[PDB]
């Protein structure tokens, strides 16, 4: 990867100043163009920013820094639906108030009744360039900040000499100091004044590194997109939590049964071990709610089939059944890897709604996961969720494939094997998969369950009937 | 039929949407962007960008998943759009479940998420290993996401994902892996077996932990309803509800099962003992129900158990329990009600329970009940549309210093300080219960 984060030199770029600003009965606006001779030092510097501040209501505050011509990056509505539609406050009527410096540019978010400094880019550069966008904060002495993951370090983030990098991949261990499968730039800033909260709403990858060299600070390295904060006042840990989930929409609602005790495992080989692992629970007094299944039901690893030896429609039916009877639950692992080297629904389909996402040259792109050589899903196609849909209603109908009562999605980040390293180890998909072995050969098929499987089918114990 | 009758008691105040103020970008959409507009800068480096981030996976963005400088439909390169390819997929993923059973709620667990994802899927945190390190940092995540993410229902692989997980690891994993909010078991295809019924200890330890958990079912229910509701957490960290007190503020070893409970783990690898702080506030010991009075200080509790966990109820709160545990939700939902009165510093508590169908997208009945504590006596309030079938059998008070004279439908443990009064009260409305 290298080191630009810890090495990079920003003394250069000139920072931005403020041409000309105006207000309105719910917001602040100024013209910003470069204080100076472009640096480029990671794409080129843009000439010319907008600044837009919308007091939307008295505890969210939106600071919005973006290009003139609306051409760079923004999360797509679709994906995040933007809160403030109707809404607007005055300024005084604001528990969060914006000042900026015009020259050099900076801006502070204070809190109206205290006069208290929650966000402070004072004395310090902003940088916006086509692949490299740089603000940093001020914060006190021994900050309590929360979020800014997926991670899995200490809840209370680290204040000195931590880096923090947002971006998805297929992080194995879950490694600590390393960037996990998910992305939310969401931080608290807990004080004995009160909670806070910024949020950016930005998908580029970043590395925000927080450190105490002169002073506190938290800073964002950002490859792409425009500065989209949104401030939020608390003043409880509660308040920032709800006011955060007006942002986001509050979650969805969960099944009851879904709070039940879920087993699974990557490797269950066939319907009798799965039919076994949930008589075993039950002859044991431990409640199961819900019994699963990995990659194992596949077809050689490719989605929406069955394995025709080990998971038989007629044997997968008898197990879904004597589970629902038991008025216990089936879920089942999909990811978005779609196998193209044999005919499959999913391909098939696929092609036909023609929803693959694509390389220059018009080709459906390539990569490798379990199945193989494998295509992925364009979900930004107007035709993806028809075919995505469709798949679901003819596989989980307990004939094709199992009626499951709830989904295991994985390795959706997307998960590529081929990129070991990129480009695709200097090799085609075809040896790639031979040689890393995608799919592997499945155990040997059994005659059935290696013992009687108390209050289950003799179809799901042959050998023992 | 979709009624929602009894619904709306706990949504927040709904802001002042003035219509015809729409955006004040004056634009038609939240970001400002016309439909073939802010699709991204061209002539970029999208593979291997001038700053290159700590990425893990390789020296590109490209290492180990999709080539980002792939055009997608409408213009979009996966470079921009790489940290929504989990979330999109989830999104249109939770669709195609609605298609095929269109009246319930589609229960999804996905691997990568972005900002925003809480409104229509749910997580677990991915390949963990059978190391104590995974179950230490497990409290971190789940807080995460149910305090910080909006994305309630998380959980990590219970005994973890790779590797060999011992008995001592499992058992204890157990026993925390009943307080997630999503609660599974999952291991590695070369980890050995690792059901709850392979180990004695770990199989009593989960017995012990999903009779809790499956008491408690309703209750973690109604913090995920109110959190569906309000956005307030279903999980807290200690310093959500002790906000002043700055011994809380780095603490991830403990964290609030909804509101009120207390969950304190065993930590340390291969030992039974446990330093845990206890804030400064009135607290009382799970099933015993006896007081404990927290300093502000850390506690030390030694021969804690490999089947047993540490769990406290906070003061000031009703906590609606299932009299029972049960082997199915289904025979859990036939359970009657033990309400647990924990008084407050102030002899007061608060508390809710939510009732429906359990499954269905938009109810057509509904309890959003309210349970207030004070002066000895047990208010209900609230909505009661929704035939549970059954109803409250038990009303424990704790903090009962001294036996009190009357001896009808009353058993006073006097080592624990519990009251119990047997009750036949119906949950079909309102009604006042005096217990002292
Ligand atoms: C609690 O969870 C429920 C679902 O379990 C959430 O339901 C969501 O409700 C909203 C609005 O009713 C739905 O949004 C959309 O509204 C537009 C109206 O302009 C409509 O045309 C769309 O078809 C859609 O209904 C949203 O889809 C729905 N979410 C799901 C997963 O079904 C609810 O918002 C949560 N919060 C509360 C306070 O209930
Ligand atoms: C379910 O439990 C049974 C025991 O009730 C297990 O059956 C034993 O399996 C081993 C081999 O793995 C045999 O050597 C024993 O003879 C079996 N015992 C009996 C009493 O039949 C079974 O393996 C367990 N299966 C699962 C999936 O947990
Ligand atoms: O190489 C990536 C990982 O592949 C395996 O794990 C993936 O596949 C399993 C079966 O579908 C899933 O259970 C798991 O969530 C996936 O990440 C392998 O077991 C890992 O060790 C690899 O790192
Ligand atoms: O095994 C059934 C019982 O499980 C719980 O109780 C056990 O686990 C607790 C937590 O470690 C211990 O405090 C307690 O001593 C154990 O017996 C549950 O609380 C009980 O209601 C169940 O009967
Ligand atoms: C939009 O502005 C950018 C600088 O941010 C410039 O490079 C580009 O050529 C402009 N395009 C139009 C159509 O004005
Ligand atoms: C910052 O911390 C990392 C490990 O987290 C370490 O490798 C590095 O030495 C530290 N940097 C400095 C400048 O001390
Ligand atoms: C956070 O700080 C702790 C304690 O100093 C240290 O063990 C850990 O390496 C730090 N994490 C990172 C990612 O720097
Ligand atoms: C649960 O227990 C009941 C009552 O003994 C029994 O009828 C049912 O079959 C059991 N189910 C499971 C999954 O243990
Ligand atoms: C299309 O371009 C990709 C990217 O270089 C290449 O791998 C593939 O072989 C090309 N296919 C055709 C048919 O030209
Ligand atoms: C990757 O390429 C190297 C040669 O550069 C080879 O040794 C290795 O086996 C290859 N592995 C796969 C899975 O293609
Ligand atoms: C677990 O131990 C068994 C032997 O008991 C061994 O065959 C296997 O390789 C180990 N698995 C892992 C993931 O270390
Ligand atoms: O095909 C499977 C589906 O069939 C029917 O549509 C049922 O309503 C649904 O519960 C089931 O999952
Ligand atoms: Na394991």
């Amino acid at each position: 990867p290298g080191d630009d984060l810890y090495v990079k030199d920003l003394s250069g770029c000139p920072g931005y100043k403020a041409t000309k600003h105006w207000q309105t009965r719910s917001g602040f606006y100024a013209d910003l163009t470069l204080a100076g001779p472009a640096c480029n030092v990671f794409g080129t510097d843009l000439p010319d920013l907008k600044l837009e501040v919308e007091y939307q209501t008295s505890d969210r505050l939106h600071v919005k820094i973006l290009d003139t011509n609306n051409t760079v990056y923004q999360v797509p509505d679709s994906v995040f639906p933007r809160p403030g539609f109707g809404e607007w406050c005055s300024p005084k009527d604001s528990k969060l108030k914006f000042d900026f410096q015009a020259d050099p540019f900076s801006f502070t978010v204070s809190r109206t009744d205290t006069g208290e400094v929650l966000f402070d880019t004072t004395g310090n550069k902003l940088v916006f360039e086509s692949q490299y966008v740089y603000l940093k904060t001020h914060l006190p002495q021994n900050p309590h900040l929360y979020g800014l993951g997926e991670h899995s370090d200490a809840f209370m983030l680290n204040t000195t000499n931590y880096t923090r990098t947002i971006y998805t991949r297929d992080a194995y261990g879950t490694p600590q100091g390393e960037n996990l499968y998910g992305a939310h730039p969401i931080y608290f800033d807990h004080r004995q004044t009160g909670t806070h909260g910024v949020f950016l709403l930005n998908s580029n990858g970043m590395d925000i590194f927080i450190d105490n060299n002169a002073t506190q600070y938290l800073e964002y390295n950002i490859i792409g997109g425009v500065l989209d904060f949104y401030f939020i006042a608390g003043p409880s840990p509660r308040d920032v939590a709800i006011q955060y989930a007006e942002i986001t929409q509050t979650p969805l609602m969960t099944p009851y049964w879904g709070l039940g005790y879920h087993q699974c495992k990557y490797g269950y080989q066939d319907v009798y071990e799965v039919a076994a692992v949930v008589a075993n629970y039950s002859t044991n007094n431990i409640p199961l709610e819900t019994i699963w299944t990995d990659i194992d039901y596949m077809d050689r690893r490719r989605i929406f089939t069955i394995d025709p030896e080990r998971f038989p429609a007629n044997l997968y039916k008898d197990l879904v059944d004597t589970i629902h009877a038991r008025d216990q639950h089936y879920i089942v692992m999909v990811d978005p890897a779609v196998y193209y080297k044999e005919s499959n629904p999913a391909l098939d389909e696929g092609l036909r709604y023609d929803i693959f996402m694509k390389e220059n040259n018009g080709s459906e792109y390539q990569g490798v996961v379990w199945a193989g050589p494998s295509h992925f899903p364009d979900w930004f196609h107007p035709d993806s969720q028809q075919y995505w849909s469709e798949q679901f209603l003819a596989f989980f109908d307990g004939t094709n494939g199992p009626d499951i009562d709830a989904l295991w999605i994985d390795m959706n980040e997307p998960a590529n094997f081929y990129n070991r390293p990129y480009p695709g180890n200097n090799t085609t998909p075809e040896n790639f998969a031979e040689v890393d072995g995608d799919p592997p050969a499945a155990p040997a098929v059994r005659d059935g369950p290696d013992a009687p499987i108390p209050g289950f089918p003799a179809s799901l114990q042959p050998n023992w009937v | 039929s979709r009624r929602n009758l009894g619904a709306g008691h706990w949504k927040s105040p709904k802001g002042k949407v003035d219509p015809r103020a729409g955006w004040q970008n004056g634009k038609q959409t939240g970001s400002g962007c016309g439909p073939n507009e802010c699709k991204g800068l061209p002539n970029r480096h999208l593979i291997r960008p001038p700053y290159m981030i700590q990425n893990g996976a390789g020296p590109t963005l490209a290492d180990s998943t999709a080539d980002t400088d792939l055009v997608q439909s409408g213009g979009y390169v996966q470079y921009d759009t790489h940290n929504l390819y989990g979330a999109m997929m989830s999104s249109h993923s939770h669709n195609a479940m609605r298609a095929r059973r269109p009246d319930d709620r589609a229960l999804v667990i996905t691997r990568s998420t972005f900002a925003g994802s809480g409104k229509d899927v749910s997580h677990w945190l991915g390949d963990n290993v059978s190391g104590w390190l995974w179950y230490q940092l497990s409290i971190s995540q789940i807080l995460q996401f149910a305090s910080l993410y909006q994305i309630p229902v998380v959980g990590p692989d219970v005994c973890g994902f790779g590797g060999n997980v011992t008995e001592t690891l499992c058992a204890r994993w157990a026993t925390l892996g009943s307080f997630y909010t999503f609660f599974r078991n999952h291991a590695e295809i070369y980890a050995n077996p690792q059901e709850f019924y392979r180990w004695p200890t770990v199989a009593q330890a989960a017995r012990n932990g999903i009779s809790i958990r499956y008491q408690l079912l309703d209750y973690i229910y109604t913090a995920i309803y109110k959190q569906n509701q309000t956005g307030t957490p279903a999980l807290n960290p200690l310093f959500f509800n002790y906000p002043n007190d700055p011994n809380t503020y780095p603490i991830d070893l403990q964290f609030f099962y909804g509101d009120g409970i207390l969950v304190s783990p065993v930590t340390e690898e291969n030992s039974t003992s446990v330093t845990f702080y206890l804030p400064d506030d009135i607290f009382y010991e799970w099933g015993t129900g006896k007081p404990v009075r927290g300093q502000g200080e850390y506690v030390s509790l030694d021969n804690i158990d490999y089947t047993d966990i540490t769990i406290h109820y906070k003061g000031g709160i009703v906590y609606p329990q299932r009299i029972e545990s049960a082997n199915t939700t289904t025979a859990l939902r036939q359970k009657g009600f033990n309400i647990v009165v924990a008084p407050g510093l102030d002899g007061r508590a608060e508390g809710s329970l939510y009732l429906d169908d359990g499954v269905s997208v938009v109810q057509d009945t509904v309890s959003e009940i309210d349970f207030v504590y004070e002066n000895g006596k047990l208010t209900m309030t609230g909505s009661f549309e929704y035939e549970a079938g059954v109803g409250i059998e038990t009303i424990t008070v704790l903090g009962v210093e001294s036996k009190p004279e009357g001896d009808e439908d009353v058993e006073y443990d006097a080592e624990n300080k519990k009251l119990v009064k047997h009750v036949d009260v119906p949950l079909t409305g309102e009604n006042e219960i005096t217990i002292l």
